[PDB]
C-alpha cells in the first residue's frame, strides 16, 4: 500500500502496540490530538489512556519516566515534540538513559525509544528544528537513527521498538508527507546499523541521510545529465553506522561528498569524514568534502539557504571531481 | 494594602454590574482607566489583524491572544516601560503592544522584514526590543525564567530600582527550569515577579493532565513566596495584584507568583485545531467572560464610556494598524548575508569562509 | 491512623527520656524494635569501617552517612525488600545495608573488585542491585527522580501492587529534574514516595541559601500531594510516616513527599573539610541528638536493651564486616576488557576495534 | 611568581574583580568554602557576598541567571562544579546563552563566562572525568577554551572575562596543581583563538590540548631521544580554533596525530582531523591519526587504561611515521 512517512510511522506504532501490551506511547499532545504531526493519530482511541498518554510539559519528565518505565517493565516510545526541545531533558538522556546498562554492570536495561521531528526545509507553520544528532552520537550508549523514506520509517521504527538498547529516532519533518511509497502492510523490519544504497554509481560517493535526502538525490540526477555516475548512500543509522558500506563505496569511487543539515563543527559527518581519511587515505583521489548546515543558529528567514541546496551540493561535487 | 494570598476564589475587583469590589478605594484617574480599555481593544484588534495576515499568507504562524487582553494590558501598565524589564513568551503580542513597542517592529518581526530589530532570525511571534527591555522571546518553553531571575539579581546588586516581570503559560510551569529559576530568585530575594497566564491548556493538554496542584498559585509554597489567584479576565484585579507584587519587589521584599486565570478563545496557534479537543460549551461559556465587554460596563456605569468614543478609538486604532503594516512591509526582505551576523560580536574565520561559500551560490 | 501534614513542628514519637509519644498504641513487637536498633548500629559501624577503607587506601571516596541511620533504616523497613523498588543516592549505604544488599557487593563496589555486580564501572558510593530493585546510583544530583516516577507509573499500569521509594538530600530539591519528575508522578497518581534526607547542607551550601521555603515538606503544595515534616533522628517517627505514605501509594492514592530532618556528622565526603564552614555549636548541639543513643534509651526503658546485648551485637557486626570485606577483596580486580562491555547489549564494530587496539597494547 | 593553575586562576579572578565591580562569581560552594578546588578561595572575604555568591544546587539556575545578569549589566563568571554536571543546565547554555545575540538581532548580549573542571585521570568515574567540549563546540554562539598551564590559565581567563562573547572555560582538574610554573603578577591577557607552540619540529605534528598535554609532551620528549623531531601544538582555544597554526604545522611536517581524552565519535579532534583532510590532502604523507578516549562512559576501574597513555600516543606516532 502507498503511504506517506506519517502513515508508515503510525502503522509501525499500531502494529507494535497490537503485538506487545508493554509498548506505550507518551509525550506532549500525543493522545487526544494524535500528535502535532498526527503520527500517533487514533492510537489513544484504540489502545486507551494507559497505552497512549499525554504528559506534562517537561522533556526531563518524559525522557526520565520513560527510562524508569523501561527499566521496570514497559516498552515506552517517548516523543519529544521537536528535536530542538530535547535539551530541557538532556541530562536524563545522557546521564540516566545512555549509561544505565554500563553503570549497572548490566543489571538494568533501557528498552526505550525517543522519537522526534527534526530539520527545517519546509514552512508549514511549524518550528524549524536544528538537527542535534551529533550530541547523541557523541554520547556512548545511545543508538541513533534518522529515516528518509516511508518504507524505512516503518521498518526501522519497528526495529527500534524491538531493540533492547536505547534508540533516539529522528524524523525529518519536511519528509512527513513529501512523498508516498509502497509500504507493505505485512510485518517486516529493517536492520539498525545498515546503510541503504539509493543509487549505484562509480565516479562519486554521496554520503547522506535524513533531511537532505531530496537535494542529494536531485544532485545525483543533475550529475547524471553531465555523464557523472554518483552513488547515493543513505546511512540511516548514525550509531552504530555502516562502516563497511561507507568504506566499500569510497574505495570504489575514490571521491566523496558528505551532506547533512546539521551544524558543521564536531558534526556527525565530520566523524565519518575523519574516519574515511584515517582509514582510506590511500584510496582517495580527492579530499572528503563536507556540505553541512552553517555554524549559526537555525535562521528562519534564510531557511532556503541554510538547508544545503542542490547547487551547494553540486559545487562540492565539482570540486571533488575536478580535483 | 495587601491582597490575600492563596485565596480559594480568584481575586476580583469588577462586579458584574460595574460595581467596585475592592477593599481599598479605586485610585486610577479617569484617563488611565480609559487607556486600559483602549489598549485592550488595540490588543484584541491586533490579534484579529494577525488572523488576516495568516489568511492572506503574509505571515506563516500566529498564536491567538484573544482572551488574554486583560492580563497582558494590566501587566504592561503595572510596570514602568523602558525602565523595568519584561521576559515574555510568544503569546504576549498584546502585552508588547500595550508596553509601547512600535507596530512597525512587531509586524516587522511577524513578516521577517528589515523592520524587525531581531532581523528575521526567528519565526513569527518572537518579538524583542532593547529600547523597551522586552527580552527577545525564545522558543523552548520556560527557558526564559532563569534569565529573568538573573536580570532581577543584577538589578538588586546594581541598585537600579528596576523590577523584572516574567510571563508564561500554565504548561510552562511543568518545566524544571521554571522551578529552578524561581527558586533561585526567591532565595536571593530578587526583585522579580512571575506571572502565569493560565488558560488551562498547553496546546491540547488540559490543566488536569498538566499538574496535580489545584492551582498554579499554590506552587509559590515551594519557594516560600506569596502566591496569588486572580481573575485574569478582570483588568483591574489583574492590574492591582500585579502592581502590588511589583511594588513589593521594588522595595526589596523578594518575588511573587501571580496566577492570572484567562481563556484562549482561538486555537493554540495557526498550526493547531481547537475544535479537536475542546467542547464548544466550554469555549462559549468563557466567551461570555470576555474581559473587554466586562470592563466596558464598568466604565459605562461611571460615565467614562459611550458608543461615540468607542468608534473614535477603534477608527484611530485600525488606521494605526494599517500604517504599521505598511511601514513593516516597505522595509524590505532581510538580506541573506545577515544570516552570519550576530552569532558573535565579530564574524570568526570559519563564518567568513562559510559566508563566502554561500556567495558562490547567490 | 493518619499523621498530620505540613505540621509546624516535626513529627516525633520517641520522648526525650525514651517514652512513646504516639496517639495510637505502639504496634511493633519487641523483636522488631531490636531489629531497628541492630540495623542502625550496623549502618553506623559500616560508615566507620568506610572511614578505615579511606585511611588504608582500599577505597578512594566515601560519603559519611553517620547521622542518617534512623532515616535510612526506617525507610528500609517501611517497604518490602525485593518487591518494592528503591531509587537512592550516594549517601544511602546504610539504607542499602538494612535493605539486605550483601556486604560483599557493597564493599565490592567501594573497592571496584569482581564482587561488585556493577562491575567496578563507577567510583565508590555507587551501589546497585537487580535482585533487590536498588536502582544503581547515578552521580548527577536528583537525576534519579524522574526515573523513579517512571517506574512508579509502570507499576501502576501493570498493576503490580509495588511501590517505588526515592531518596535524596536537601540540595537535590533545588534541581529542575527533581520538580519535573515529581510533578509527573503526582499527575499520574503514581505509587511513589519521595523522601528527603534533609541534613541542612549541600556540601557547604546551607539550607538558608538552598531554598526560601521554610521546609522541604511545603514544596509538596506545588504538586497537590501531601507533605510530611518528620524528626529524622527518630527511627519510629520516620518508620511510621514513611510506612503510611507507602501504604497510601500502594492502595493507589498517589505519591507523598516526606521530609526526614537529620544531620550529617561527618564531612560532606572524604574530599571535604566539614570543620571549615560549620559552627561547632551547631555540630555539638546535633551530636546530642544522635538517633542511636536516642533509640537505645527507648529500648532500655522497655527492657529491650542492656550493655551485654550491645556488646554481642557490635561483635557480630564487626565479624560480618570482616567476612564481607574479605570476600570482596578475594573476588579479585575487574578484567580490563570489561571496559568495553555493557555499553550496549552487544559490542558494535567501533568498540570491538577500540578494544582490539587496546589489546595490542 | 611561581604558582599552580589554581593560584593563577584565583589571581585572574581577583585581578578582574578589583578592576571591574560588575565582575561577580556565582556557583555551588564558591563562597565561604572557596570552591571545592579552591579556585575562588578568599574572594568572598575580600569582595563580599554580593559578588561571590553560593547558589542553590541547580545548573539551570546558575547558567540561566548568569545569562540574565550578563544581559542586564553584570559580568558573571559562573561555575559548574564538574563539567559532567553541565547537562541539567544544558538548555540554558545552548538555547539561551549561545543564541541570545543572534536571535535578538544583536539587541541583547551575553558577556559571561562558564568555568568548569574537566578531564579524566583522577578516578572520577562517569561524572568526575568527562570532557564535554564537543557539545559546546557544536553549538554556534559559544567560544570554548581549554587551558593546560598556569600561565595560560590566568591570561586566558582574564581574556574571557573581557570578551563580550559567551565563553565556556574548561579547566583540566588533574592539572590544577600538577606544577608550579612562572606567572607574572602584572596584568596581562592572552589571545583567545590562538594555539600555543610547545615544541618546534618537522617530522611529525602533535595537535592536542588540555588534559592530555602531560603524556603528549612526554611522548614528544621520547620521540626526540629516538631521533624524531615532533612539533607539539596546544590549541588552547577549541572555538574558534587556530586554523592557521594547525595547517602551517601539518603543511610542514606532512603527518599529524591528534590527541584528546574526549570520546572519539563526533569529538572535537574529529572536527580538526576532518578539516585537515579536506584542506590539506595534498600535504599529507600519512593519514590523520586520532588518539582519543574510547566511545564508552568514563570507567572507574580501568581509569588509567581509558586516559591516553604515552605508549598509545607513540604507537600512533609510529604508524604516521612508518606510513
Ligand atoms: C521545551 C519545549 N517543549 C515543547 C515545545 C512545543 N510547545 C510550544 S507552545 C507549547 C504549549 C505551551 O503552553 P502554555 O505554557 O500553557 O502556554 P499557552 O500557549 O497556553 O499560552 C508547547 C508544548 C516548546 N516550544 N519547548
Ligand atoms: C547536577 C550536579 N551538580 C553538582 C554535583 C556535585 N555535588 C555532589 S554531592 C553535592 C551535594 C548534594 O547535597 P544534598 O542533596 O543535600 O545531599 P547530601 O550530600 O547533603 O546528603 C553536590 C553539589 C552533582 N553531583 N550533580
Ligand atoms: C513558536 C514557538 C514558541 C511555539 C511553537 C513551537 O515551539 O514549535
Ligand atoms: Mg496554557
Ligand atoms: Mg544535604
Amino acid at each position: 500500500a502507498l503511504m506517506t512517512m506519517v502513515q508508515a510511522l503510525n502503522r509501525a506504532l499500531d502494529e507494535e502496540m497490537a503485538k506487545d501490551p508493554r509498548v506505550v506511547v507518551l509525550g506532549e499532545d500525543v493522545g487526544k490530538r494524535g500528535g502535532v504531526f498526527l503520527v500517533t493519530e487514533g492510537l489513544l482511541q484504540k489502545y486507551g489512556p494507559d497505552r497512549v498518554m499525554d504528559t506534562p510539559l517537561s522533556e526531563a519528565a518524559i525522557v526520565g519516566a520513560a527510562l524508569g518505565m523501561a527499566a521496570h517493565g514497559l516498552r515506552p516510545v517517548a516523543e519529544i515534540q521537536f528535536a530542538d526541545y530535547i535539551f530541557p531533558g538532556f541530562d536524563q538522556l545522557v546521564s540516566q538513559v545512555a549509561k544505565l546498562r554500563y553503570r549497572s554492570g548490566g543489571q538494568f536495561t533501557a528498552p526505550l525509544v525517543v522519537r522526534m521531528p527534526s530539520g527545517g526545509g519546509v514552512r508549514g507553520g511549524h518550528h524549524h528544528s536544528q538537527s542535534p544528532e551529533a550530541h547523541f552520537v557523541h554520547t556512548a550508549g545511545l543508538k541513533v537513527v534518522a529515516v528518509s523514506t516511508p518504507y524505512d520509517a516503518k521498518g526501522l521504527l519497528k526495529a527500534a521498538i524491538r531493540d533492547e538498547d536505547p534508540v533516539v529516532f529522528l524524523e525529518p519533518k519536511r519528509l512527513y508527507r513529501s512523498v508516498k511509497e509502497e509500504v507493505p502492510e505485512e510485518d517486516y523490519t529493517l536492520p539498525i546499523g545498515k546503510a541503504a544504497l539509493r543509487r549505484e554509481g562509480k565516479d562519486l560517493t554521496l554520503i547522506c541521510y535524513g533531511t537532505v535526502m531530496p537535494e542529494v538525490l536531485q544532485a545525483a540526477a543533475e550529475l547524471a545529465k553531465a555523464g557523472v555516475s554518483a552513488e547515493v548512500l543513505d546511512l540511516r543509522t548514525l550509531m552504530p553506522w555502516d562502516y563497511e558500506a561507507v568504506m566499500n563505496s569510497v574505495a570504489k569511487t575514490g571521491r566523496v561528498v558528505l551532506v547533512s543539515d546539521a551544524p558543521r563543527h564536531a558534526s556527525f559527518v565530520s566523524e565519518v569524514a575523519a574516519t574515511i581519511a584515517e582509514d582510506l587515505l590511500d584510496m582517495l583521489l580527492a579530499p572528503p568534502i563536507r556540505v553541512t548546515g552553517f555554524d549559526t543558529p537555525y535562521p528562519y528567514a534564510q531557511d532556503k539557504l541554510y538547508l544545503p541546496t542542490v547547487t551547494r551540493i553540486l559545487n562540492a561535487a565539482k570540486r571533488a571531481l575536478d580535483y | 494594602h495587601r491582597f490575600e494570598t492563596f485565596t480559594e476564589e480568584p481575586i476580583r475587583l469588577i462586579g458584574e454590574e460595574g460595581e467596585w469590589l475592592g477593599d481599598f478605594p479605586l485610585d486610577l484617574e479617569g484617563e488611565k482607566l480609559r487607556r486600559l480599555y483602549r489598549d485592550m481593544l488595540a490588543a484584541r484588534m491586533l490579534d484579529e489583524r494577525y488572523t488576516i495576515l495568516i489568511r492572506t499568507g503574509k505571515t506563516s504562524f500566529i498564536a491567538p491572544a484573544a482572551g488574554h487582553e486583560a492580563a497582558q494590558v494590566a501587566i504592561a501598565h503595572a510596570i514602568r516601560p523602558g525602565f523595568d524589564w519584561v521576559f515574555p513568551y510568544y503569546r504576549d503580542h498584546g502585552l508588547a503592544l500595550a508596553l509601547g513597542i512600535p507596530l512597525k517592529e512587531l509586524l516587522g518581526q511577524m513578516l521577517a522584514t528589515k523592520a524587525d530589530p531581531n532581523k528575521g532570525r526567528q519565526m513569527p511571534e518572537h518579538p524583542g526590543s532593547k529600547a523597551l527591555n522586552f527580552f527577545t522571546v525564545a522558543s523552548p518553553i520556560a527557558s526564559h525564567v532563569p534569565p529573568a531571575a538573573g536580570a532581577a539579581i543584577s538589578m538588586k546588586l546594581l541598585r537600579t530600582g528596576q523590577v523584572a516581570v516574567c510571563t508564561f503559560g500554565d504548561g510552562a510551569t511543568s518545566e524544571g527550569d521554571w522551578y529552578a529559576g524561581i527558586n533561585f530568585a526567591a532565595v536571593q530575594g530578587a526583585p522579580a515577579v512571575f506571572i502565569a497566564e493560565n488558560n488551562f491548556y498547553a496546546i491540547s493538554v488540559d490543566y488536569r493532565h498538566q499538574t496535580h496542584s489545584p492551582t498554579i498559585a499554590d506552587k509559590a509554597h515551594a519557594f516560600g513566596i506569596p502566591g496569588y489567584l486572580v481573575d485574569g479576565m478582570d483588568v483591574l484585579a489583574s492590574y492591582y495584584v500585579v502592581k502590588e507584587a511589583v511594588e513589593r519587589a521594588r522595595r526589596g521584599e523578594g518575588p511573587s507568583l501571580v496566577e492570572l486565570r484567562v481563556y484562549r478563545y482561538g486555537p493554540h496557534s495557526s498550526a493547531d485545531d481547537d475544535s479537536r479537543y475542546r467542547p464548544k460549551e466550554e469555549v462559549a461559556f468563557w466567551r461570555k467572560k470576555d474581559p473587554i465587554p466586562r470592563f466596558r460596563r464598568f466604565l459605562e456605569a461611571r460615565g467614562l464610556w459611550n458608543e461615540e468614543w468607542e468608534e473614535d478609538v477603534r477608527e484611530e486604532i485600525r488606521a494605526e494598524l494599517e500604517r504599521g503594516l505598511k511601514e513593516a512591509e516597505e522595509a524590505g526582505p532581510v538580506p541573506p548575508e545577515w544570516m552570519f551576523e550576530d552569532v558573535f560580536a565579530e564574524k570568526p574565520w570559519h563564518l567568513l569562509r562559510q559566508e563566502a561559500l554561500l556567495k558562490e551560490e547567490l
